[PDB]
């Protein structure tokens, strides 16, 4: 699936 | 002489880079005078990437709610908004470093420099091509969405790509800087797919013309072709149609090389139906189409900004 | 995910490049502090170059014989000497925006990122690696002496080459920011060959590491190798030979994936024996050397200055 | 042979 780039 | 994929001078953008936390969630901003630019998946938790009610999450959040750095300062958020897939904080500071900018929507086939970053530092810079199917074959991990890409001329900072996902095979999906998605597809952990990719043939044909001037010639052959007998070629293998406009965006490599582009077309069609035989071109063994004509003139002649 | 050749940032090195005339003759210097570097041929003219007495050269220029730009801002020149084949020029004004920094000479195997540069301003920002016969594959053309490679940690810039000369196949050659070549080369238009290169096994290694990480594993195979057999073979295709100390240092990569590095080096092996049979790594057809170890480790990783 | 790369 897509998955978002942000961080922890 | 030589020949190398080359990024733009990253100095401008470097400048503007922020990091924007919203909880536990952290990526990168973009610090254009008293605006930060951000994509909206900041205000996002981990369940919430699932099916994320944008609005909804948003009118919980507060100004005070994002914390917004650049490197030591805190900047104090006045307000927010949500403009499509993009947030913009309004901050109490202008950007001293902003620089000359616009923000434009480029084409697929047209590159940009990314200025790859994490915590709002910059880890490196790297040339990508928006690819037919709208994505980019980046370099990007977690943390790395809010990273910017860019093209420069003179002084005159063109921001076109802000990144925002990874979709399946590695490649990477984002929006432009008014936040409207390139390609069909959204900022949710859902299923999409990029579409099948295809070659983009005038940017092959720019890098063989860099090749020849060169010195690398070997692929030239003696006959021409006619565009219509070369696009059933081209479209055999996965080759974007050649038009008119191609052609004459090509007349400047032409006419420095001698070449007309039907006889460089002719060639290529060679090297497509029987391959390079274990020989290179500019050191490589595949065709290369992540150079636009612009590009190679760029490079060739050396415009400086 | 992704992999990409990656250069650092540019702007803290691109606040540092002038231009440098002396009557025809104009390439870049590199301002720090109160001190420009330069290439010591800009004292030269088109008939010099065949065999230059720099001492004789230098000997009749005065101060004010060197102008100095800054973009807009002319430099006084107050001083001049020559440090092997590097002009250092004393001005009057120091540069405030020097960056933190070192001087550095690196070893063959090693990468640095170049900034091209044409009359003071840059074209361009790329990774290269310093050959194992001390040339490096760039992009250069006439104008670009005078531009500086380097790496960076955290704050601090390593300068470790100037660029002065094309040699034959298209190749290009340097000094240390002390003036020294890297190889034996002389900055004279002579007759001068780079010597047989080799493929930095170690860097390979390093990529095909990265490959893993990135999910394309089709080439592990199933053996393992010990270190001598590996560099026989190795050593029939122009590989250099694999140290104990390159396979220590390609240990953090090792530990990430669970492969020992004399396993990889079973798959090497393989590839090198049997070709990829139309198979890709990477987006690569053929096998990648400019990567260091500390090159993947620091794209995969994300790490930021 | 080896080319020096100032410019003019
Ligand atoms: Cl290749």
């Amino acid at each position: 699936s897509a998955v978002l780039q942000s961080g922890f | 002489s030589g020949f190398r994929k080359m990024a733009f001078p990253s100095g401008k953008v470097e400048g503007c880079m922020v990091q924007v936390t919203c909880g536990t969630t952290t990526l990168n901003g973009l610090w254009l005078d008293d605006v930060v630019y951000c994509p909206r998946h900041v205000i996002c938790t981990s369940e919430d990437m699932l099916n994320p009610n944008y609005e909804d999450l948003l009118i919980r959040k507060s100004n005070h709610n994002f914390l917004v750095q650049a490197g030591n300062v805190q900047l104090r958020v006045i307000g927010h908004s949500m403009q499509n897939c993009v947030l913009k904080l309004k901050v109490d500071t202008a950007n001293p470093k902003t620089p000359k900018y616009k923000f434009v929507r480029i084409q697929p086939g047209q590159t940009f420099s990314v200025l790859a970053c994490y915590n709002g530092s910059p880890s490196g810079v790297y040339q990508c091509a928006m690819r037919p199917n709208f994505t980019i074959k980046g370099s990007f991990l977690n943390g790395s969405a809010g990273s910017v890409g860019f093209n420069i001329d003179y002084d005159c900072v063109s921001f076109c790509y802000m990144h925002h996902m990874e979709l399946p095979t590695g490649v990477h999906a984002g929006t432009d800087l008014e936040g409207n998605f390139y390609g069909p597809f959204v900022d949710r952990q859902t299923a999409q797919a990029a579409g099948t990719d295809t070659t983009i043939t005038v940017n092959v044909l720019a890098w063989l013309y860099a090749a020849v001037i060169n010195g690398d010639r070997w692929f030239l052959n003696r006959f021409t072709t006619t565009l219509n007998d070369f696009n059933l070629v081209a479209m055999k293998y996965n080759y974007e149609p050649l038009t008119q406009d191609h052609v004459d965006i090509l007349g400047p490599l032409s006419a420095q090389t001698g070449i007309a582009v039907l006889d460089m077309c002719a060639s290529l069609k060679e090297l497509l139906q029987n391959g390079m035989n274990g020989r290179t071109i500019l050191g490589s063994a595949l065709l290369e189409d992540e150079f636009t004509p612009f590009d190679v003139v760029r490079q060739c002649s050396g415009v400086t900004f």
